């Protein structure tokens, strides 16, 4: 599949969850 | 073998036990890693823009 | 959200009037920008290395 | 299949991206 | 062989073992690499759009 990302408006927060390959990925963005 | 945990009891006489011990520091070693099948890169762009350019780079 | 004949143009430069045209149609409102005076509309300017 | 184009407007450039034999086909056009 | 790694232990007469390993050293080589099944080619037109 793909990381699921949550956002968060009030607090400025991004959340991926993922495997790890995928998580290291939005990591380095 | 102590089942699949990669042990090995191995006996026998210490001339072939001091031999295959030696071979076996030779021929034995940790198996190599898959390289990736996907990988990133970013580009700043300087001239162009972002959006026009993945728009030309896929026909839309 | 009116329509103008220099919408298409990359660059554009205008000096006179223009007129504001209004008019409710059941077919779609004719809503319209007619310039006039002068007029310059510059399409598609592609320069070579040369 | 037939080779894919890409055209550039802001560059005047084109991108020919297939088969060796389907690029040089457009590479004598 | 050590199982599939690439490695292959070997064991006779010298004799043997240095023809053996002479012949090898001819007859063995690296497989050869597959070209391409996809190319690019940029082209600037200067004249055309």
């Amino acid at each position: 599949q793909q990381a699921t990302l949550i956002a968060d408006k009030r607090t400025n927060s991004l959340i991926v969850r993922g495997t790890p390959e995928q998580v290291a990925q939005v990591a380095e963005l | 073998p102590v089942g699949q945990t990669g042990q090995l009891v191995l006996n026998g006489a210490q001339a072939q036990l001091d031999t295959a011990l030696a071979l076996l520091e030779q021929v034995d070693r940790p198996a190599p890693v898959a390289e990736s099948r996907t990988v990133q890169r970013v580009f700043q762009l300087v001239n162009a823009s972002a959006e026009e350019v993945k728009a030309t780079l896929e026909g839309t | 959200g009116a329509q103008n004949a220099s919408s298409g143009a990359a660059a554009s430069v205008k000096s006179g009037g223009r007129l504001e045209i209004n008019i409710p149609s059941a077919a779609g409102n004719i809503v319209r920008q007619i310039d006039y005076g002068l007029n310059l509309d510059f399409f598609s300017p592609q320069v070579a290395p040369d």
